[PDB]
């Protein structure tokens, strides 16, 4: 039944990754005055499916000067690490319950970094390996304020377990108790995608596709799928982490509604990012985060830290 | 170095608690407050001898403690008991806040028949 | 166990599309479409030479506030101690250390890029 | 003592043989350093949880510090090299001898 | 060489971590606490060269159950003994250590 | 470097040494010798050049190597004991890891090209630095454990030491090379007393340390740092030519000087121990490090080499920075051999 | 028994052999990267949870920086991969063989190896038998960072400005 | 005074950021020392009892010492109660 | 129009739903009717097994009680 589990778990976010590609689509257009795909199928909703499989039949290539073996690593890597990143996540039940669901969640997000890497470096092109660097300037910034932010975030909490912050969150919502953290947090999360403004990877105005520029076919319709999964899996971590959800042991089915609900939410305001902003110069990135929402980010620890000592309000350990 | 000591399998026999972790809990702070006696000199003996051999007896006595407990449960209040020991053992956790109206009839009962 | 089995049939499903995707479509690959993509010209030199690095300080200091971090984060469980008193006073002096190795950096300007 | 210990006592050996000799790059020879200390935190770690040496749990994460401002000083040092020579090729490091 | 200013000026720097019989969080015991207690209690007030003339049979104990080399040569004499005899036919396993019981609460 | 950056480098590297000195614990000890690592390289690197930047490349990868091989000493010596305090290693495998990392930190033989490359490379102040404190700090972990050492090992390295130093400063023209293969011969010295007396071994270490001083400060102020450059020395200022010449002629182990103490000492210990073949061998060979040191004060005070022009002007013009101990660091290691029955308060 | 932490640790030296035979930065990153994920592994099956996932997140941590560094400092016209040298295949070869042959010797035989015993048997044998109950002893002992262990902390912080400085002093150049 | 007021008007125009992280970082080191509740964290920490009351032997001279969890010697948790 | 949208979102959220609910509905399926026991610590590993072992039929979540004591 834990293989059923899984397909469980599997199948239906890749079908709601297609279904995220086609809502993006049609909220820009809307956004845009326009309509988006209302002509593949009824209100556009076979596009995701005539996309899936023009793409998987349609010659993939690698480039002559391409190292094949980490060339077709990346995909694999990024993919499986897109769908592994759900597996811990209470909805309202995890499917693998850890006692530190959010460290695990960190290594695999750093481990998720390199697919891009090693995508843009195996390419071996002067825009791939670009994106890649673009990479790793991000990767850095982000990286650092997101583990001090989710310190402090579960500093709140009492522990690293997901089922413990429903817990926390039984009766308000840890936006309303640390709103600051998270907008940081948002905008962190947003540059962790690599969603816009922070789409520096892949920035088709400045470099031609990025990092995947050697990529097609079925190989980058696998990358499409790991941004996609990665959105809605951060999304729901934020829904977890902020939104809490009133939870009955005896029905369930109230808190998947709530989380779900929450969650497109969440990426629905990502793709309204996406459409209203312009896109960030890395450099300003860098010196977004490091000058101005580090040393906020380490007062705002220092303060949470305080916080539940001079107050008494210390969370249980378990 | 010398031959290890064991008790024989024989005087290792007692009359088991044959009731779940679930039973357990529901009556745990009844349990702790009538067998303190027993338990209490288990745990003493079991911290001063610093050897399972050594206190057989009180563990004997300790589980005795429990089924005449247990007895005295079932022949007064086997339904009140029996629902708040289900309502407990529904909770994965086994969280005693779920159940505070099963628990007030479990304490109700207790109270008043023994 | 169950982590495991999960991972394996996360790589397995992922080997799987690509297999389907290397195989399924066909195939006719020639000198001038496996070529490298620069816009429509040859590329001048190669990829693989040196490609300077403009924040090479601030990714030295990024593996010391990765340090950092891992540092900082047995705090929820050190919050459960008796000694809060002094858990706090540590807690405060790793951050302010902190706090001050961030603005060294930036007075004495290793936070901007090379020119 | 069991073999993992033997294969994490080969694995620092390995990583100690790999530094001794060099090849053409330092980067490479920073990373075989970093590698020992690898070994060094996972031996401490799989000796002090098979012992339950409680107190000794916060040995490791003060090991990966050092590690770390140990691997900081080395890119330094590299990229000293590098900007004085163009590569980081340690036949470079020649102008002083015994 | 060694300047003893924690002994001078009262302080306790490393000597908290240094064995692990001492104060443990939460009274959480080591795994050979009472051999560790054994051979320093044994070994104290002597000197280096008595004790290891003289404490050599609980440095012994302490080793063993560091370590557990005794222990395994005796388990893998056992097992390597059991699949001779189960090899030819002579030994069989009773049905509690195959798998054919209820064992205790 | 900012003076505030350099006196808090140089506050780092005396607080590693020391809370190695103090440390009762193995963690600790490598801490102390991490920060003192960390904090010594830019010493190294403060006049920056290539040359610089490759000695403190060759000493942090040197370094590196032995607290790797420090800290496996340290894990395989908890493993079979489960101990972290200092004492008698219980292992000896970890105990030849930890005479091994120990001897390639001190620059002990066939660990030693390092020492003559590095300070080379470095300027005056950073290898009178360098050698002084990076000697004092092995030297006090080895005392501490020094009733586990392998005699054999131990005297091994350190006769090698003894001859490579020789053959090496016999060879030299460039002083600090020259000093850094005296430093390889002192340091043989005194590892080969260590097995037998700690209390020889810090006579020595105290005795090396105030010669090493001396010398480093003459030279110094001479701002010399080749022999023909020292040459020139007589033209200007005789009388440093004069210091540095006793200074030589101590640090050769001639009596009565200062010098003569610890090679005595040490050899009257290691008899007491029914060593004869040891001690024969190092004091012969010992005339090595005479040999250079004597042609050394040729060259500078004994003889007068050609000037030039502009010495005039350097006459018109007077010294201004004054070293501080400079005098007392000079007598020290000159007229001290008559008390030598202080090492009881050294004790 | 299953050998996880067994087979665990051989692909623990495998991946050593492999950045040590010294490829180039970028495949020695690829191997250090796959064997710290494998030490995590193998102390999450001694015990350590969060010592396995704080050693992976700091060395995928430190690798990208060394990727980073690697394209601009240590690249050159055709990066070195294990087959494209024969000094590199012949030191991971070698590698190879000597684990495998140690492996070998150890599941036949009680192996003894010059330096020290090693008994073929259970590293589920070796572990304790004793449990402890609703709190993790290595968090406690890790947290015990801050009420024990201030000295600790104070030369941890210490070490770490002064990195800052150093690294600040020693790329200054002038 | 006067100077103090205009660096603190030409930070919060400039570095309105740094102001609060400075604000929020000063709160949080000063605060903890004042509060009158950290004695009331410490001990509630206190109160967590994680592993197991091991009993006294009892001497016959021991009067503050419970005989019984229900006799009214010991420790009282009647302050965390109402809190 | 703007709410030619939701049919995608309402697809979207109709898979999101699957995950959670399969995963209850699996939890109460293998456990008896009970949620899954959460075992964070040694302790309540221990009452599982305990449990499986006082059981009979090698199932934790087969409960017993007072009928099973007498
Ligand atoms: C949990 C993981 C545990 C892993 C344990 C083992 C690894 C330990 C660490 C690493 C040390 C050993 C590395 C392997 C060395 C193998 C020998 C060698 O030199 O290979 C060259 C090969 C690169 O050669 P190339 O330059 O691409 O080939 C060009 C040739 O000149 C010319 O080639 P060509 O043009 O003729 O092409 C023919 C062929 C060339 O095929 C190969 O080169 C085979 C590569 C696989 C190794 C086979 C043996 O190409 C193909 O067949 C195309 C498909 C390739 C994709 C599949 C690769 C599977 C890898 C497994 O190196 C690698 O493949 C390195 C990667 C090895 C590890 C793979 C897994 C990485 C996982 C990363 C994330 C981990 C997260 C968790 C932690
Ligand atoms: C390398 C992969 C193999 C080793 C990983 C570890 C496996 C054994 C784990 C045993 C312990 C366990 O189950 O712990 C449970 C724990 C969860 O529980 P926990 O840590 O909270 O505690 C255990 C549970 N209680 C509390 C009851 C004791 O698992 C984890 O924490 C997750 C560990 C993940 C480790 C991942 C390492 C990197 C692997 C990335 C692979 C990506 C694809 C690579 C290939 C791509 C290209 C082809
Ligand atoms: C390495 C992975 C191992 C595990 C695989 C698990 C299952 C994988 C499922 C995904 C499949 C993805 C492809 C889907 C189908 C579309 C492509 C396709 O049909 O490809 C097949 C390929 C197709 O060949 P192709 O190269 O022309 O593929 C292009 C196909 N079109 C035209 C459709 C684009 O078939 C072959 O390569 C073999 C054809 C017959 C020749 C047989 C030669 C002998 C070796 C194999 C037979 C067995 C020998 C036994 C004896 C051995 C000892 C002597
Ligand atoms: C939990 C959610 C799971 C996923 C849900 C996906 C939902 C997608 C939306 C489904 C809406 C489909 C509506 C039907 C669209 C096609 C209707 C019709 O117009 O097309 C037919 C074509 O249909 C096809 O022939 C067969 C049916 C395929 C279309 C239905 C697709 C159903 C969903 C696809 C699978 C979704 C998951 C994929 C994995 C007619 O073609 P045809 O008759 O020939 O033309 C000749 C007609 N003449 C003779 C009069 C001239
Ligand atoms: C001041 C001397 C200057 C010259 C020497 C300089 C040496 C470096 C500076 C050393 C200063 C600290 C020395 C004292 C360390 C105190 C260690 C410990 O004993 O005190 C703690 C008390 O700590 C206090 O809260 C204050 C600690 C110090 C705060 C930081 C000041 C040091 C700043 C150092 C700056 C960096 C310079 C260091 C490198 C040169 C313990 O309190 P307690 O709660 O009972 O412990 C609980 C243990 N239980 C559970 C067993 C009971
Ligand atoms: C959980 C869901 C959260 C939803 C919130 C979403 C918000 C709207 C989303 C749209 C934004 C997404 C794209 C925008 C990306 C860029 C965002 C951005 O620029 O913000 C950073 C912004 C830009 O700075 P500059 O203009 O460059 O000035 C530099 C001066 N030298 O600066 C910041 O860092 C803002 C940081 C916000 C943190 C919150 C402020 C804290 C307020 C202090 C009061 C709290 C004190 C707590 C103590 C209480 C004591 C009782
Ligand atoms: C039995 C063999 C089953 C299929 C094995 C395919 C391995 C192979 O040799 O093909 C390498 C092939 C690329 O070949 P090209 O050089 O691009 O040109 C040929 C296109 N068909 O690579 C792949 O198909 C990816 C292999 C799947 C990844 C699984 C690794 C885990
Ligand atoms: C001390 C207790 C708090 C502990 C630490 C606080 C948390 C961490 C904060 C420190 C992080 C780093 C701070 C770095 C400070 C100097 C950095 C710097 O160089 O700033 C300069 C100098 O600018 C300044 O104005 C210095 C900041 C002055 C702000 C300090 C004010 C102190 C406030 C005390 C409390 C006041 C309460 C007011 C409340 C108002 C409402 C909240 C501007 O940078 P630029 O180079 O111009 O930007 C790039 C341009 N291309």
């Amino acid at each position: 039944m834990f293989m059923i589990n899984i397909l469980s778990l599997i199948i239906p976010i890749l079908l709601a990754v297609a279904f995220l590609t086609l809502v993006e689509r049609k909220v820009l257009g809307y956004m845009q005055l326009r309509k988006g795909p209302n002509v593949v199928g009824p209100y556009g909703l076979l596009q995701p499916i005539a996309d899936a499989l023009k793409l998987f039949t349609k010659e993939p290539l690698r480039p002559a000067t391409s190292s094949i073996s980490m060339f077709i690593i990346a995909p694999i890597l990024a993919l499986s690490l897109a769908l592994t990143m759900w597996v811990p996540l209470p909805m309202p039940y995890p499917l693998i319950n850890m006692n530190l669901g959010v460290l695990f969640m960190l290594a695999m997000s750093s481990l998720a970094v390199y697919s891009i890497l090693w995508s843009g470096w195996a390419s071996n092109s002067k825009y791939a390996l670009i994106g890649a660097l673009r990479a790793v300037a991000q990767t850095i910034s982000y990286e650092v304020t997101l583990a001090i932010i989710l310190l402090s975030v579960l500093l709140m909490n009492g522990s690293y377990t997901l089922s413990t912050l429903i817990t926390t969150q039984e009766h308000i919502w840890m936006i309303f108790t640390s709103w600051p953290l998270a907008m940081m947090w948002f905008i962190s999360t947003l540059a962790e995608t690599n969603r816009a403004p922070f789409d520096l990877t892949e920035g088709e105005s400045e470099l031609v596709s990025g990092f995947n520029v050697e990529y097609a076919a079925g190989p980058f319709a696998m990358f499409f799928m790991a941004e996609y999964a990665n959105i809605i899996m951060m999304n729901a971590f934020t829904a977890i982490l902020f939104l809490g959800a009133s939870h009955d042991p005896h029905t369930p089915e109230l808190y998947t509604i709530n989380f779900v609900l929450k969650t497109l939410a969440l990426t629905i305001t990502f793709l309204w990012i996406r459409a209203s902003y312009p896109r960030f110069r890395y450099d300003q990135l860098m010196h977004l985060l490091w000058k101005s929402f580090l040393p906020l980010t380490l007062a705002l620890c220092m303060w949470h830290i305080s916080l539940p000592i001079m107050t008494a309000s210390i969370p249980p350990q378990s | 170095p010398g031959i290890v000591e064991l008790p024989t399998l024989e005087d290792l026999k007692v009359q088991e608690v044959k009731v779940s972790s679930s039973v357990l809990k529901a009556a745990a702070h009844h349990y702790g407050a009538q067998c303190d006696k027993p338990n209490k000199e288990f745990m003493l003996c079991r911290w001063e001898e610093k050897d399972p051999r050594r206190c057989l007896e009180e563990g004997k006595l300790v589980n005795q403690c429990a089924l005449d407990f247990f007895r005295q449960i079932k022949r007064h209040c086997a339904e009140p008991f029996t629902e708040y020991w289900t309502c407990i053992d529904y909770s994965g956790l086994q969280l005693f806040r779920h159940c505070r109206k099963q628990q007030a009839k479990f304490d109700e009962c207790v109270l008043d028949k023994l | 166990m169950n982590i495991m089995l999960t991972l394996l049939t996360n790589v397995t499903l992922a080997s799987l599309l690509v297999l389907i995707a290397f195989w399924l479509p066909q195939l006719n690959a020639y000198s001038e479409k496996t070529s490298p993509y620069e816009c429509g010209f040859d590329p001048m030199g190669s990829a693989r030479l040196p490609f300077s690095m403009k924040f090479f300080l601030v990714a030295i200091t990024f593996l010391l506030f990765d340090l950092e971090i891992a540092l900082l984060l047995p705090l929820p469980w050190a919050s459960q101690t008796n000694n809060l008193k002094t858990m706090l006073t540590m807690a405060l002096f790793l951050l302010i250390l902190l706090a001050a190795s961030l603005a060294y950096e930036w007075t004495q300007k290793g936070l901007e890029w090379a020119e | 003592m069991p073999l993992v210990y033997m294969n994490i006592i080969m694995a620092f050996a390995i990583a100690l043989a790999g530094l001794l000799m060099y090849r053409s790059h330092l980067m490479s020879s920073l990373l075989c350093l970093e590698g020992m200390m690898l070994s060094l935190f996972i031996m401490s770690t799989l000796i002090i949880l098979n012992t339950h040496f409680t107190l000794a749990n916060m040995m490791p994460i003060i090991l990966l510090v050092f590690a770390a401002c140990e691997a900081a000083l080395g890119l330094s040092l590299l990229v000293m090299v590098s900007n004085t020579y163009g590569t980081d090729y340690v036949q470079n490091l020649n102008l002083l001898q015994c | 060489p060694f300047f003893d200013v924690q002994k001078r000026l009262g302080l306790d720097l490393d000597r908290w971590m240094t064995i692990q019989s001492a104060e443990q969080p939460h009274k959480i015991p080591g795994r050979c606490h009472a051999f560790e207690k054994e051979w320093i209690e044994c070994a104290h007030g002597i000197g280096g060269i008595r004790a290891e003339k003289e404490c050599k049979i609980e440095f012994d104990d302490f080793v063993e159950c560091l370590l557990r080399q005794k222990t395994m040569k005796r388990l893998s004499a056992i097992k390597r003994q059991r699949d001779k005899l189960i090899k030819e036919g002579k030994y069989t396993p009773p049905p509690h250590h195959l798998g054919k019981e209820d064992p205790r609460p | 470097m900012n003076p505030i950056i350099y006196t808090t480098l140089i506050m780092t590297v005396m607080s590693g040494t020391m809370l190695v000195m103090i440390s009762s614990h193995w963690l600790l000890i490598w801490i102390g010798f991490e920060m003192n690592l960390l904090a010594m390289i830019p010493v190294l690197m403060k006049n920056f050049n290539p040359r610089a930047t490759e000695a403190a490349t060759k000493y942090f990868l040197t370094q590196a190597t032995a607290s790797m091989m420090l800290m496996m000493a340290i894990i395989i010596n908890l493993l079979y004991s489960g101990q972290w305090t200092i004492t008698k290693m219980f292992n000896p495998v970890a105990m030849t890891m930890m005479t091994m990392a120990l001897a390639m930190k001190l620059g002990l033989s066939p660990f030693h090209f390092w020492v003559p490359e590095v300070t080379q490379g470095i300027s005056l102040q950073a290898g009178l630095l360098l050698l002084t404190w990076q000697k004092l700090a092995p030297l006090s972990v080895l005392c501490q454990i020094s009733q586990s050492i392998n005699p054999n090992l131990m005297l091994t390295m350190a006769m090698l030491s003894i001859l490579i130093g020789g053959w090496g400063g016999l060879n030299q023209t460039q002083l600090r090379k020259i000093m850094a293969y005296s430093s390889i011969a002192h340091m043989g010295w005194m590892t080969a007393v260590l097995p037998y007396n700690t209390t020889m071994t810090i006579l020595n270490l105290l005795i090396y340390i105030t010669m090493t001083l001396a010398m480093f400060m003459l030279l110094i102020h001479s701002s010399a740092t080749t022999t023909l450059s020292l040459s020139h020395t007589w033209n200007k200022m005789p009388v440093i030519t004069s210091l540095m010449m006793v200074t030589l002629l101590s640090m050769g182990g001639l009596p009565p000087l200062s010098g003569f103490m610890p090679k005595w000492m040490i050899i009257q210990e290691m008899t007491k121990n029914e060593s004869i073949i040891m001690p024969t061998l190092m004091a012969m060979t010992a005339l090595l490090n005479l040999y250079f040191y004597m042609r050394l004060a040729y060259s500078s005070s004994l003889t007068m080499f050609p000037s030039t022009n502009n010495m005039k002007m350097k006459w018109q013009f007077e010294h201004t920075k004054q070293m501080k101990l400079l005098p007392t660091m000079i007598v020290l290691s000159t007229l001290v051999l008559p008390m030598t029955p202080a090492l009881s308060s050294l004790n | 028994t299953m050998y996880i932490a067994f087979i665990l640790s051989t692909i623990f030296v495998i991946g050593f052999v492999g950045f040590s035979s010294k490829p180039s930065p970028i495949y020695g990153g690829l191997g250090l990267i796959v064997s710290g994920g494998v030490g995590c592994g193998i102390v999450l099956n001694f015990g350590g949870s969060f010592l396995g996932l704080m050693v992976f997140l700091i060395y995928l941590g430190g690798m990208l920086v060394v990727f980073g560094y690697t394209t601009a400092m240590a690249t050159e016209m055709y990066p070195e991969v294990w087959v494209s040298n024969k000094t590199v295949f012949g030191a991971f070869v070698s590698g190879l063989m000597m684990e495998f042959c140690m492996v070998y010797y150890a599941l036949k035989e009680e192996e003894v190896e010059i330096i020290f015993k090693f008994n073929g048997l259970g590293d589920w044998v070796i572990y304790d038998t004793g449990d402890s109950g609703f709190f993790s002893e290595e968090a406690m002992g890790i947290a015990a960072l801050y009420s024990y262990g201030t000295w600790l902390v104070i030369v941890t912080g210490w070490s770490l400005l002064i990195g800052v400085v150093v690294i600040m002093e020693i790329t200054r150049g002038n | 005074a006067g100077r103090i007021a205009s660096f603190l008007k030409n930070a919060w125009a400039k570095e309105p950021v740094l102001v609060a992280s400075f604000a929020i970082g000063g709160l949080a080191i000063i605060l903890p020392s004042l509060s009158p509740y950290t004695n009331y964290a410490i001990r509630i920490n206190r109160a967590t009892p994680y592993n197991y009351p091991v009993p006294l032997r009892d001497d016959g001279n021991m009067p503050d010492v419970p005989s019984h969890p229900q006799d009214p010697q010991g420790p009282s948790l009647e302050w965390l109660k109402n809190l | 129009m703007w709410f030619e949208i939701l049919p995608g979102i309402a697809v979207m959220a109709a898979c999101l739903f699957i995950p959670g609910m399969a995963t209850a509905h699996i939890h109460k399926f293998t456990n008896g009717g009970k949620e899954k026991r959460v075992a964070h610590f040694s302790y309540q590993w221990n009452l599982m097994e305990r449990d499986r072992c006082i059981s009979g039929v090698n199932r934790y979540h087969v409960t017993k009680g007072l009928e099973n004591i007498d």
